[PDB]
């Protein structure tokens, strides 16, 4: 005793739950997230790491 | 001169 | 409060495991006769199985509750893309492993703080057991912990397409399993198998004892046959269909051998580098318990 | 402002000394330095932490980052306590990039210990990072253990120079009035006791000590190239000018300042344990709010920052606290 | 039309509607169904409406929010791209969000396979790469022409 | 002034190799005492602790010191200490261009081999298979040997094609010994003859097998 | 309806995040201590004033 | 049927012609000369 | 003289650039003796590559 | 060769000095690479110290 799939079958049903999405949610913004430079370039190792 | 602040700091944005 | 009559929760009506196909539901059984297989002359050979690490990860404090039931389904047979999860809330199980705490597992799925009013949950004593193993799925992706992503793979190959002719012997010819199908196929069984009750079953294994585990064994050793097929299928290096006059079947390219990505791409289930860790984890750890 | 000061700044060998100590100030306004001395007793509800720092330890110049650590571990002991794992992961840099060698032997054992087991340690044998997400639970952060270790006695030394000052003490103006107090029992630290003494002042004299020793550190790290030995000689005339400043601070910071936490202790409001004089072990022990027909609402909390000043502790506010400060120097 | 099953004259239709509908097979249902509670935020987030549409429509738009929200990876798995942008030892500290920010995962293949079939087609592509390149390391102030 | 400590040769003549500009050959200036080990595997595990880098790659050395040309291939040394680790970096080294590890190693640590161009691949993985070919001779009849490993023959990860074709033809250890074979020269072609041999004929399920 | 003031109460307001709420219907709520998984202990009888 | 800085770039680029006939398009590698090779798997991404 | 930039300044700026995006093509120089590029041609069923 | 030892001694003094800096968080940002694994080139080392 399960529950038939309803998007495979002819006859068409009207009502079904849809999961929707609060205002807390929020998409597609901005980050105000700080930079701070190596200071100095001299001793910076690309070399290995 | 270098004021003491406490919080997070704001500079550039980052993008969706 | 359900409790087991030492039938155990499978010998109950509340959850049963059924695939739907054919135009009407049917029981794992009645599939697997249709798996049709040969061979290709690639030996697969039985290795063995190292023990888990007995540390147990921390459940780092957490408000709220968690669907732990959730995550353990929808990695190993989640179908949507599933995007990394090697992190997570998925260690909140060893928070039921110590004696006397108050957090109960309920139906459903769900790992309660504190029992709340109405809901029916799993014996508070059967439960333990089930988490001094599996909550040990915790560390999955920790390094110098996680289990190899291609050894098991020869285990379960032989479990699911092996004539006991050969198992009693550990040695198997490498196999290309066939079937009949119809339209999503592979895709629908696993928007099927998800929402299966997967708790249901393991907490089974780890508590029902030598009398009523010769025959747990017996009645299960199919639903374990059916989660373990679509588990395979996202291995496996090709899904390519061949066709009769009217008839079309699925050919699976190589079931029990491990290559890294997914034949289905587009036709069937797909996994990710954080769930080959994750795999591999889970059968390492349900292996022991079964076998 | 004076404190790289003394004259001779005009020597070519402090100009990278200079800029050094001058980015790593901060000015003296008034709200902050009270707000300094109110947060060291008042409780919290959010998890605060420091205001991170990025900077790889290159220079014998680079010394002047930890030793800001040590000032701010002393003037508050408490309010150190709930910092001390994430001043402990820029703290490491230090101890493997100055030098390499006792490092590798520490991190062998683990960078995370459990106290439970009714005592005793639970080291575990893995390095990871702190994070400071995972503060209210069963992890204390092992380097702060002070537990004798086997073959890094170099490391396990100057990893004592953060122990607490002064004693604690059971505050009864406060119990004995009847004030409402959210522990069983009520304590705090003080955090530097008095003058004992016609003119001795312990205190003055253990940050002497601490001087002394971390000039070694300094006076050994054998470095190359020429530009370090410039700034590795012209770094002695900021270490000792700085220990003079503060044999003249010391009277009027533990007379009439010591006064004003003993007091403030036990005020009516407050009710909770801040304490920390033993950072090897002690937790917040925090309380719930439930219901058993489903609710749950903790007291301390991980979420921050808030829409307010009390998340994030500034650790830069010590230099204006050591020179643009006139004490009533004890009307 | 089910939810007229007692607000209409016409008198056959009433009975049967009130029959097949309280038949014990079918049931209908209206507003909201049920709630997904937040981890460490503890605020409702995704709510489930038993909506009045049609399964063909609401089919398509529940691939969209699963995927959004499937996707596992913060707002903040973004500043791990914006870093490598930039000098090698730089770095940022994250205003952590978490849960509150979803975003869905950068795509890997669709990109690298249509930026193939569009470097065959407009073979002037390569103009706006070596361009954008060169726009950079002027930016960065390494060569200055004195004259001598 | 402890007898039981060995000086690290190679890994710290290279660093010195390069004037220290490297990080792996800073480390070793500051603190020289880095390379005094008493165990092997435990030499390299600190050069690791002390750095948060996960592999250091050593380009390799020739005997000939006139033939001032490029190298065929370098070696690479990666950080692991557990059995459950081993497992791990040999299952992430798939899909990555073209490499090889073989059998046993020499310090307890896995190092694995990286080739320039595939052309470069041929001629190093047939130099190994040679030199097997001669081990499990004096195996064969019972002697005793000294070669550490067991079997020398390289094991091709990620690939090409020509090599699989090779793999499989020196895995078996053809009769071809009363060599005739043409073996002198230039022996990565009459080898490779002999592997579309065994192929098509000769034979029954030794087809079978170098199919297998 | 009292005069008493009600500026925020029963919501959290982070700065990054804006103003998120909170419900405010609990029942027995018998506030007991936490052990560090989370877990609602007991009483504890001797200790908790 | 159916200012963006790609716009500016759109016009700049070559989309005047556009003529290749890709039915069952594929992406292959054509050894040294012109021979189109089966998809391998270990050198192929 | 050029030693000192062309070595710890106008090499930073190489190492940035192998990070950037749009690129994605292997132009290793090294050894020029044994080197040539990948061809990547869009075939079709019919007509021309 | 065998006989013109100077035509092929001034060809061994094109040898490039360089290594193959495989890039990391190039990757782990996720971003396009057509070869089965990122590699580049750069020209020159660093002589710090």
């Amino acid at each position: 005793q399960v529950g038939i799939p309803k998007l495979e079958v002819d006859h068409i049903s009207f009502s079904n739950v849809v999961s929707m999405m609060t205002a807390n949610i929020r998409t597609g913004d901005d980050m105000a997230v700080e930079r701070v430079n190596p200071d100095d370039v001299r001793a910076i190792n690309i070399r290995n790491a | 001169t270098k004021v003491i602040f406490n919080g997070l700091d704001v500079n550039t944005e980052v993008q969706p | 409060m359900l409790q087991q009559p030492t039938g155990g929760y499978t010998t109950l009506e509340q959850f049963a495991f059924t695939i739907r196909n054919d135009g009407t539901n049917a029981t794992p059984t009645q599939f697997l006769q249709l798996l049709s297989y040969e061979a290709t002359e690639n030996e697969l050979v039985k290795k063995t199985i190292p023990t888990p690490e007995t540390h147990l990860p921390s459940a780092r404090n957490v408000p709220g509750n968690v669907y732990i039931e959730d995550a353990i389904t929808q990695a190993l047979f989640g179908i949507s893309a599933q995007n990394v999860n090697a992190h997570g809330y998925f260690s909140r199980l060893s928070a039921l492993a110590l004696p006397n705490t108050s957090a109960r597992l309920g139906l459903d799925g769900v790992i309660y703080n504190s029992e709340t009013i109405n809901i029916p949950f799993y014996d508070p004593a059967a439960v333990a057991n089930f988490a001094a193993t599996y909550a040990k799925l915790g560390n999955a992706s920790t390094p110098r912990y996680r289990a190899d992503m291609i050894d098991i793979y020869a285990h379960v190959g032989l479990e699911l397409a092996g004539t006991d002719a050969e198992r009693a012997a550990g040695v198997m010819p490498v196999k290309r399993a066939k079937f009949d199908s119809w339209e999503g196929s592979l895709i629908s069984l696993s928007r099927d198998v998800v929402n299966w009750k997967i708790l249901a079953f393991l907490i089974d294994l780890c508590s029902l004892e030598g009398e009523a585990l010769r025959a747990f064994k017996t009645r299960n050793r199919d639903v374990f046959r059916m989660m373990l097929f679509i588990m395979s299928t996202a291995v496996a290096a090709n899904v390519v269909n061949r066709k009769v006059t009217k008839r079309v079947d699925r050919v699976l390219e190589y079931i029990g051998v491990n290559s890294m990505r997914t034949a289905g791409r587009t036709a069937t289930i797909t996994y990710d580098l954080s769930r080959h860790e994750f795999a591999a984890k889970f059968l390492q750890l349900t292996f022991t318990r079964w076998n | 402002k004076r404190y790289f000061p003394e004259n001779l700044e005009q020597n070519q060998s402090a100009a990278r000394l200079v800029s050094a100590v001058k980015a790593r100030a901060s000015e003296a306004d008034i709200s902050s330095i009270h707000l300094a001395i109110a947060r060291e007793v008042s409780p919290m509800f959010n998890v605060h932490e420091l205001k991170k720092i990025a900077e790889s330890f290159e220079d014998p110049s680079s010394i002047v980052v930890v030793l800001e650590f040590i000032l701010f571990a002393l003037f508050f002991p408490t309010e150190f306590n709930r910092i001390k794992g994430d001043i402990q992961n820029v703290l490491l840099l230090f101890f493997s990039r100055w030098y390499p060698v006792e490092y590798g032997i520490f991190i062998q054992r683990g960078a995370t210990y459990t106290i439970n087991a009714a005592g005793e340690f639970e080291f575990s044998g893995r390095n990871e990072k702190w994070d400071q997400s995972l503060y209210l639970s069963e992890h204390f952060p092992a380097l702060f253990s002070d537990v004798p270790l086997a073959g890094a006695n170099t490391i396990i030394a100057i990893m004592r120079l953060f122990t607490p000052q002064g004693f604690l003490r059971t505050d009864d103006l406060a119990i004995a009035a009847n004030f409402p107090r959210a522990s069983r029992n009520p304590q705090t630290y003080i955090p530097y006791t008095n003058q004992r003494g016609t003119v001795t002042n312990e205190f003055a004299s253990r940050f002497r000590t601490i001087v002394a020793t971390l000039a070694n550190v300094v006076n050994e790290r054998a470095v190359q190239d020429d530009m370090q030995k410039a700034t590795r000689s012209c770094t002695k005339q900021w270490l000792r000018h700085l220990e003079t400043q503060f044999d003249n601070i010391a009277v009027a910071h533990t007379d009439h300042l010591s006064v004003v936490y003993a007091t403030m202790s036990n005020f009516m409001l407050n009710f909770t344990n801040n304490f920390s004089g033993n950072h090897a072990t002690f937790k917040p022990d925090q309380y719930v709010i439930t219901s058993p027909e489903g609710s749950y609402k903790p007291i301390i909390e991980r979420q921050g920052e808030t829409v307010d000043g009390l998340t994030i502790i500034d650790t830069s506010i010590v230099w204006p606290i050591l020179c643009q400060c006139t004490y009533p120097l004890v009307e | 039309p089910a939810l007229l099953r007692d607000f209409t004259q016409v008198n056959w239709l009433n009975r049967d509607i009130t029959n097949m509908l309280q038949q014990a097979g079918t049931k209908y249902g209206l507003g909201l169904t049920e709630t997904r509670l937040d981890y460490v935020r503890l605020v409702k987030t995704i709510v489930g409406h038993a909506l009045n549409i049609d399964h063909f429509a609401a089919s398509v738009l529940n691939i969209n929010l699963r995927a959004l929200m499937e996707a596992n990876v913060t707002a903040d798995d973004r500043i791990k791209a914006l870093q490598a942008h930039s000098m090698i030892s730089t770095q940022f500290h994250g205003p952590n969000q978490g849960a509150l920010r979803p975003e869905l995962a950068f795509d890997h293949d669709h990109i690298i396979r249509c930026l193939m079939l569009a470097a065959a087609n407009y073979p002037r592509l390569e103009g706006i790469i070596v361009q954008i390149n060169t726009g950079y390391v002027a930016s960065a102030n390494v060569i200055r022409p004195v004259s001598e | 002034e402890d007898n039981t400590l060995r000086y690290n040769w190679m890994l710290g003549v290279y660093a010195r190799s390069t004037n220290y500009t490297t990080p792996v050959g800073q480390l070793v200036v500051n603190a020289p005492a880095i390379l005094n080990y008493s165990n092997p595997q435990d030499a390299f595990n600190s050069v690791f602790v002390a750095l948060g880098i996960d592999y250091i790659d050593i380009p390799i050395t020739n005997s000939n010191i006139f033939d001032d040309s490029s190298t065929p291939y370098n070696v690479r040394i990666w950080h692991a200490p557990t059995m459950t680790e081993v497992n791990h970096i040999l299952a992430l080294m798939r899909k990555s261009t073209l490499v090889s590890t073989h059998s046993s190693w020499h310090w307890n640590v896995l190092h694995t081999f990286h080739y320039r161009s595939e052309s470069d691949m041929i001629d190093h993985f047939a130099a190994k298979i040679l030199e097997d070919w001669r081990q499990k001779e004096k195996l064969d009849k019972g002697a005793l040997v000294e070669a550490d490993r067991v079997i020398q023959r390289l094991i091709p990860l990620s690939s090409s094609t020509y090599v699989q074709r090779l793999a499989a033809i020196g895995a078996l250890y053809p009769n071809e010994f009363t060599e005739n074979v043409l073996d002198l020269s230039r022996l990565s072609t009459a080898l490779l003859q002999l592997s579309d041999t065994y192929y098509q004929h000769a034979n029954d399920q030794l087809r079978r097998l170098y199919r297998r | 309806i009292t005069d008493v003031d009600s500026t925020d109460y029963g919501k959290l307001t982070l700065r990054f995040l804006g103003t998120l709420t909170r419900s405010l219907k609990m029942q027995n709520a018998q506030i007991r201590r936490i052990r560090p998984d989370g877990t609602v202990l007991r009483y504890d009888d001797q200790i908790d004033i």
